[PDB]
DNA sequence: GACATGCCCGGGCATGTTTGCCTGGAGACTAGGGAGTAATCCCCTTGGCGGTTAAAACGCGGGGGACAGCGCGTACGTGCGTTTAAGCGGTGCTAGAGCTGTCTACGACCAATTGAGCGGCCTGCAGACCG
DNA sequence: CGGTCTGCAGGCCGCTCAATTGGTCGTAGACAGCTCTAGCACCGCTTAAACGCACGTACGCGCTGTCCCCCGCGTTTTAACCGCCAAGGGGATTACTCCCTAGTCTCCAGGCAAACATGCCCGGGCATGTC
C-alpha cells in the first residue's frame, strides 16, 4: 500500500478542526496535520503489534489496541477494558 | 329406555336338537337378503324378506312356538331396549298386525303375536312352530327388520343379535340360537367387504 | 447447617461481594485479603456507578430519550467536575464533545 | 460463551433503583463495564502498594479506604468512605 | 444573487460537528492507512474489524483535542486563522 | 375436603376367590379404554365405558353387592376425598341416577345406588352382584369416570387407585381388589408410554 | 352466563390523546410478563404483576377514572361474560378487595372498585386516574390476571381482549384502547411462537 | 305437517340497503362453517356456530328485529314445514330458550324469541337488531342448525333455503335475503364437491 | 560613569542561574509555608529535614519548567515580557 | 498564611526562578499568579504525603512519604531515597 | 543495627569500566540507586501484566524482553536486548 | 559438594543475580519466576547503568572534575535524547538546567 | 359400481413439570501476622547570639507594548463535474479458540561455602632509645 | 644524625551470621498437537454523496507609525536569615509474647435451561347410504 495518507482529505481535516471549535484554517495546516496524525497512529500501532507478537498471534485484536493506547495515558472505554 | 334385565343369548339345542340355517343367496348389488356363515351374520334391507330356517333332530310337541327378539351385541348397550328409531316409529308403515315401534316383524303369517313385556320392557314377535314340508329338512320363517342398523335414535350403528327361541305353551325354553344382524342398504357389497376384511 | 445468606445481601449491596473477594485475591494484588476488604470496595464501586447513571439518566431525559446511550455518559462525565478529573483522560466511543464555542469567534 | 464475568446485571439494577423507567444501550453497558474495571484496578493497585510500603501482608478495609482518598476527589471520596464504612460496619455487626 | 458571508457557514458547521457523534474520517481510506503503516514493521499482519475502529476513534479524539488547544494558541496571539506554529506550540507545551 | 380415614387397599380374595379381570384391548392412540397387566393400571377416556370383570371361584349369595371407590395413590394425598372438579360438578350431565359430584358411575344398570359416606366423606357407587351366564366364567360391570386425571380442583394430575369391594347385603367385606386408573385423552398413547418407561 | 349486550372495543384517543404503553420486557424463559407491539398482545403468568402505562397529550380533569374489562375476541363468544373458571372461583386467593369471580385485579391501590354490572352482568375493575410522577411521561397501573387462558369452564383457550376506558366521574367515555391477552406458564416461549408465526 | 302458504324468497334490500355477508373460511375437511358465493350456499356442522353478517346502507330504527326461517328449495316440497327430525325433536338438547322442534337457533343472544306461526305453522327465530360500531361495516348474528340435511323424517337430503328478514317492532317487512344451506359433518369436503360438480 | 540599559544584567543572570544547581528560594520561609499548609490537614505534625528538602526541589523544578512554557507563549505572541495569561495558557494546555 | 508565609517567597526569588526558564523580562502581575500556582502544587503534594503518614500511623513525615506523593502525580524524584 | 542493601558497589564497579580514573559522590550514588530502582519497577510491572494478559503465571526472559522493547527507546532497546540475550545464552551454557 | 561459583560470574555480569531473583519473587509481580529472568534483567540494568556513567564521566571531564556529581548526571542524560526520553519525567536533586537562551532574546 | 357422507387413529402443536450442572456459602483446622508492651536513644524542635547578605525602597530613562491605519492576498463560498466509498453480496481459507497429554521446570528444603562485619592480630607511621 | 623498636591507626585474618549456591524431591503450568469454526480477506456491481477544481470577492493578516507607561538598573537602608551551639523529650525502632484471622479443604442448597408428558384439532382410510 502507498500514499493513503492523502486519503485523509482536506474536508476530513476541516471537519475534525470544526469539532475542535476551529473557525478558519491556513493551507499549510493540512500537511502539518497529516504528519502529526501519522506519528500518533504509528506509535499506537507499534505497541499493539508488539503485544500481538508477544502472544505469537498473526492478528491484532481490539485489546491489543486498548493496551497500546492505555499506557500512553489513553484509557479507552467501549471496546472492552 | 332401559330394561331391568338382559335376555340370555347362550346357544342351547335342547331335547330336539334345535339349530338355525339360512339360504345360499349371492352377493350381487340388487340382493335383498344374504347370510354369511363365516361371520354368523345376516345382511338385509329394511322391510324386505328374511328367510330363517329352523332345523331340529326330532319334532317338538304341538303348541310349540318360535320367538324372535333383538338385543345389542355390546355388553354396555345390552340393557337398552332395541326398538325402531323415532322416525320409523312415526311413519305410516304398519301392516295392521305389528305395533309401530317393533323392530322385527313376521310376514305371511296370520297367527303372529307381538309382545311388549310389562316386566322387562322388551319387544318380541312370536309365531307357532310347524314341522317341515315334504322335501325339506327344516321350517322357514320370513322375518322383516323395520329399521337400518344405522338409524339414529334407534340402533345407531351398533350391531345387534337376533335371538331365536323355541318355546312351549307357557313360554318355557325348549331351545335357543342367535345370529348377528346388519340391516343396511346394499347387503351384497357389505357382506363381501366384511368377508374380504377377514383376510386382512 | 443453617440456611445461607448471600454476602452482598448481608451488606445491603447490589454488587456481588464474592466476585470481588476472588478478584482482589488474584492478579497478585496482595498475598492476603481480609474479610471486610471486598465489602468495602463493592460499596465504593456501587456508589460511583450510581452517580454516573443518575447524571446520564438526566442527560437522556433532556434529549427526551428513554434509553441511556454513550453520548449521555459523556455529557454526565464532563458536566460533573469530579468525574471529569477521575475520568479526565478517558476516551469514550461516540462520545462527541460539549458545544463549546469561544466568544471571540461569534459574529459581530 | 467462554468469556469474562461482566457486571451488566448489577449495573442495570443500579439504574433501576435510580431511574426506574429508563433503559441502557449495549454500548453504554459496555462502557460501564470498562469503567468498573478501571476504578477496580486503580484501587486494588494503590492498596497493594500501601501494604508493600508498610511491609504488611494483608489488604484490609483501611488500605482500600486510604486508596479511595488518594484516587477520588475529596467530595466523592467522603461519600464513598461513608458507604464503605457502613457496608463493613453492618457486615461485621451482622 | 445570494451567497453566505464567510464564517457564517463555519459557525453552523462547528455546531453540527460538535453536536453529532459519527466518524469524520472515511473508513476505507483510514483502514488502508493503518495497513500502510503496519506493513513497514511486519508483512501479512491481519486485523480485527473492531481493532481498526478502536484505532480510528483514538485518532479522531487525539486530533480533535489537538485542534482545540491549537485554537486557543491562535486566540492567544489574537488571530482567528490557525497556523502550523499554533499546532507545534500546543504539542511542545505538552512535551510531545 | 379431607377425610378422617384412608380406605384399606389390601388385596383380599376371601371365601369366594374374588379377583378382577380386564379386556385385551389394544394401544391404538385414542382407544376408549385399555388395561395394562404390567402396571395393574386402566387407561380410559372421560365418561366412556370401562369394562371391569369380576372373577370368583364360587358364586356369592344373593343380595351380594359390588362397590367401587377411588383414592389417591400417592401417600401424601390419600386423606383427600377423590371427587369431581368444580367445573364438572356444575355441568348438567347427570343421568337421572348419579349425583353431580361423584367421580365414578355405573352405566346400563337400573339397580345402581350412590353413597356419600356420612362418616368418612368418601363417595362410592354400588350395584347388586350378578353371576355369569351358564357358559361364561366372569361378570362384567361397566364403569364411567366423570373427570380427567388432570382436572384442576379435582384430581389435579394425581394418580388414583380404584378399590373394588365385594360386599354382603349389609356392606360387610367379602372381598377386595384394586387397580390404578388414569382418565385421559389418548389412553393408547399413554399406556404405550408408561409401558416403555418400564424398560428405562 | 350470557350478557344482554357487548361492550364497544373501538379505539378512541379522544380530546386527551389517550394511548396505552407497556414495558420493554424480553422473551427469556424466566419472564413473568411481556408485551408484543407487533401483535398488540400481552403474555403473562397467572397472578403476576402486569404493568400497563397510560399516555396522554394533555391531562384529564380531576375525578377521571380508569376501567378494565375483559371480553372474548371471537364474535360468537362476545356475549358470554368473561369470568374465572369454577376452580379458581372456589379457591381461597382473594386479596380482601377483589371478589372471588373477577378475572382482572389491580394490585397496590386502595381506591380500587370492583363492579358486577346489574344490567349487563359484566365484571370490571376501576381506579382513579393520576397524572405521571415528576420525571415520568406516563402513569402505570399494575394489573393481575387470575386464570390461565386455557382454564376449562372459564376462558377455555379462547383469546380475550382487555378493554381499557378512560372515563369521567359519572362513567362517560373519555378515551378507549384495547389489547389481546394470553395468560400462560411460559410467556416468552409463547410470545416468540406467535411472533414467528407472523411470517407464516 | 304442511303449511297453508309458501314464504316469499325474493331478495329485497328495502330502504336500509339490507344485504347478507359471510366469512371467507376455507375448505379444510371439517371446517365448522364455510360459505360458497358460486352456489350462494352455506355448509355447516350440526349445532355449530354459523356467522351471518347483516349489511345496511343506513341504520334501521330502534325496535327493529331480524328473523330467520327455513323452506325447502325444491318446489314440490316448499309447502312442507321445515322442522327438526323426530329423533332430534325428542332429544334433550334444549338450551333453555329454544323449543325442541325448531331447526334454527340463535346462540349467545339473551333477547331471542321463537315463534310457531298460528296461521302458517312455520317456525322462525327472531332477535332485536343492533348497529355496528361506527368504523365496522356490518353486524354478525350467530345461528345454529339443529339437524343435518340428511336427517330422515326431517330434511331427508332435500336442500333448504334460509330466509332472513329485517322487520320493524310490529313485524312489518323492511328487507329480505336468502341463501341455500347444507348441514353436514364435513363442510369443507362437501363444499369442494359441490363446487367441482358445477363444472360437470 | 558606566551603566547598562534596562534589560542587560537580566540576560547575564539567565546564564548564571542556568549554570548553577543550588536553591534560588530561601530556606526558613519555605519551611514555614510547608507547615502552615500542612496544619490545615492535621495539627502537630513533625517533619524530617530531608522531607522539606525534597519538597523544595520538586517545587523549584515544577516552577522552572512552567516558566519555560510561559516564555514560549510570550514569544508566540511576539512579546518579550511574560504575562499572567501566558502562564494560564500553558497550564490549561497541560490539563491543569 | 499566618505571618505572611506565602509572601515569604520573595520578589527576587521569583525573578531568579524564572531566569532558569530563560525568562528575560517580567510583568509585575506575575508574582501573585506564581504564588497561587505554587500553593496549589504544595497543597496537593503535602495532602497526599500526610495521607501516607497517617496510614502508617506515624507522626513525622519522612522523605519516602514525599517521594510517593510526588510520584503518583506523574513526577519522579531521585536522590531522596526511593 | 539492622541490615540494609544498595547497588552502590556495583555502580562503582561499572564506573571503572567506562572511566577507570573517575570517582562518584554519594549524592550521585543516591541518584544512581534511585535510577536502578525506577527502571527495575517499570520492567517488573510491565512484565507482570504481559503474563497476566496471556494468563501465564511465570515471568521468563521473553516477558522481560518484550517489556524492555515497550519501555526503552529503539536504539537502547536493541543493545539492551543483545546483552540480555547473551547473558541468558551464556548462563545456559555455563 | 562441588566447588561453587557465583551466578553473576557465570553470566559475566557485575550486578548480583541473587538479589534480583529475590526481588522478582516479591513485589507481588508474579506467582512464579523463570531461571533466565533475573539474568536477562540484570544485564539490562547493568547496560543502562554503564551508558549513564560513561556520558556522566565525559561531562565531569569537561568540567575538569575527576568525580561524578549529580549535575554531571543531569547534563549527560539530557545530551542523549534517548535517555532524555526514558527519564523525561525525572527530577534530579541538584541537577540544575541546560544553558539554553532563545535567539529572539539576544541583543541587536 | 361410483360417489357421498361420518368416525377413529395418527400426526403435530400447545401447554406444564422434573432432572442435570455449576456456583456460592458454611463449617472446621493450622500457622503466621498483627497487636501490645518495654526499653533505648537519635533526631527534631526550641531557644540564643552574632554576622551579613539579601531584600525592600525610591528614582530616572528607555524599550516594549499597545492601538490604529492601509494594502494585498489567501481563504471561503458556490457551481459543475468526476470518483470512489459504502452497501450488499459471494467465495475461500488461515488462524483463533479450546481440549487433551506429557514433561521439564520451578518451588521448597536442607547443607555447605563465601562474603561482610566485627574482633583480634599485624604493618606502617610517628615517637623514643641506642650507636 | 641514623638505625631499631613500641603504640595507635589502618589493614588483614579468623569467626559468626547471613546470603547465595547445589542438590534432591514434588506437582503443575506451559508446551505441543489436534480439531472445529468464525471472521477476515478478496472481489464484484450499483447508487449516490463527497471530493476536486475553478472563479470571485472580502475579511484578515501583516507591516508600519506613534505614544506612554512599566520595568530595569542603581544606590541606600533595614530586616531577617544563616551559622553554630545547647538542651529536652517524643517518637521511632527493636525485641519478645500472645490471640485471632485467613487460607485451605469438604459438603449442601439454590438457580437456570432442556427434555418429556399430556391435551386438543385436522387429515386419511374405511364403513355405509344413495342413485
Amino acid at each position: 500500500l502507498r500514499d493513503n495518507i492523502q486519503g485523509i482529505t482536506k474536508p476530513a481535516i476541516r471537519r475534525l478542526a470544526r469539532r475542535g471549535g476551529v473557525k478558519r484554517i491556513s493551507g499549510l495546516i493540512y500537511e502539518e496535520t497529516r504528519g502529526v496524525l501519522k506519528v500518533f497512529l504509528e506509535n499506537v500501532i507499534r505497541d499493539a503489534v508488539t503485544y500481538t507478537e508477544h502472544a505469537k498471534r498473526k492478528t491484532v485484536t481490539a485489546m491489543d489496541v486498548v493496551y497500546a493506547l492505555k499506557r500512553q495515558g489513553r484509557t479507552l472505554y467501549g471496546f472492552g477494558g | 329406555p332401559l330394561s331391568s334385565s338382559v335376555p340370555s343369548q347362550k346357544t342351547y339345542q335342547g331335547s330336539y336338537g334345535f339349530r338355525l340355517g339360512f339360504l345360499h343367496s349371492g352377493t350381487a348389488k340388487s340382493v335383498t337378503c344374504t347370510y354369511s356363515p363365516a361371520l354368523n351374520k345376516m345382511f338385509c334391507q329394511l322391510a324386505k324378506t328374511c328367510p330363517v330356517q329352523l332345523w331340529v333332530d326330532s319334532t317338538p310337541p304341538p303348541g310349540t312356538r318360535v320367538r324372535a327378539m333383538a338385543i345389542y351385541k355390546q355388553s354396555q348397550h345390552m340393557t337398552e331396549v332395541v326398538r325402531r328409531c323415532p322416525h320409523h316409529e312415526r311413519c305410516s308403515d304398519s301392516d295392521g298386525l305389528a305395533p309401530p315401534q317393533h323392530l322385527i316383524r313376521v310376514e305371511g303369517n296370520l297367527r303372529v303375536e307381538y309382545l311388549d313385556d310389562r316386566n322387562t320392557f322388551r319387544h318380541s314377535v312370536v309365531v307357532p312352530y310347524e314341522p317341515p314340508e315334504v322335501g325339506s329338512d327344516c321350517t322357514t320363517i320370513h322375518y322383516n327388520y323395520m329399521c337400518n342398523s344405522s338409524c339414529m335414535g334407534g340402533m345407531n350403528r351398533r350391531p345387534i343379535l337376533t335371538i331365536i327361541t323355541l318355546e312351549d305353551s307357557s313360554g318355557n325354553l325348549l331351545g335357543r340360537n342367535s345370529f348377528e344382524v346388519r340391516v343396511c342398504a346394499c347387503p351384497g357389497r357389505d357382506r363381501r367387504t366384511e368377508e374380504e376384511n377377514l383376510r386382512k | 447447617r443453617a440456611k445461607a445468606k448471600t454476602r452482598s445481601s448481608r451488606a445491603g449491596l447490589q454488587f456481588p461481594v464474592g466476585r470481588v473477594h476472588r478478584l482482589l485475591r488474584k492478579g497478585n494484588y496482595s498475598e492476603r485479603v481480609g474479610a471486610g476488604a471486598p465489602v468495602y470496595l463493592a460499596a465504593v464501586l456501587e456508589y460511583l456507578t450510581a452517580e454516573i447513571l443518575e447524571l446520564a439518566g438526566n442527560a437522556a431525559r433532556d434529549n427526551k430519550k428513554t434509553r441511556i446511550i454513550p453520548r449521555h455518559l459523556q455529557l454526565a462525565i464532563r458536566n460533573d467536575e469530579e468525574l471529569n478529573k477521575l475520568l479526565g483522560r478517558v476516551t469514550i466511543a461516540q462520545g462527541g464533545v460539549l458545544p463549546n464555542i469561544q466568544a471571540v469567534l461569534l459574529p459581530k | 460463551r467462554s468469556r469474562k464475568e461482566s457486571y451488566s446485571i448489577y449495573v442495570y439494577k443500579v439504574l433501576k433503583q435510580v431511574h426506574p423507567d429508563t433503559g441502557i444501550s449495549s454500548k453504554a453497558m459496555g462502557i460501564m463495564n470498562s469503567f468498573v474495571n478501571d476504578i477496580f484496578e486503580r484501587i486494588a493497585g494503590e492498596a497493594s502498594r500501601l501494604a508493600h510500603y508498610n511491609k504488611r501482608s494483608t489488604i484490609t478495609s483501611r488500605e482500600i479506604q486510604t486508596a479511595v482518598r488518594l484516587l477520588l476527589p475529596g467530595e466523592l471520596a467522603k461519600h464513598a468512605v461513608s458507604e464503605g464504612t457502613k457496608a463493613v460496619t453492618k457486615y461485621t455487626s451482622a | 444573487p445570494h451567497r453566505y458571508r464567510p464564517g457564517t457557514v463555519a459557525l453552523r458547521e462547528i455546531r453540527r460537528y460538535q453536536k453529532s457523534t459519527e466518524l469524520l474520517i472515511r473508513k476505507l481510506p483510514f483502514q488502508r492507512l493503518v495497513r500502510e503503516i503496519a506493513q513497514d514493521f511486519k508483512t501479512d499482519l491481519r486485523f480485527q474489524s473492531s481493532a481498526v475502529m478502536a484505532l480510528q476513534e483514538a485518532c479522531e479524539a487525539y486530533l480533535v483535542g489537538l485542534f482545540e488547544d491549537t485554537n486557543l494558541c491562535a486566540i492567544h496571539a489574537k488571530r482567528v486563522t490557525i497556523m502550523p506554529k499554533d499546532i507545534q506550540l500546543a504539542r511542545r507545551i505538552r512535551g510531545e
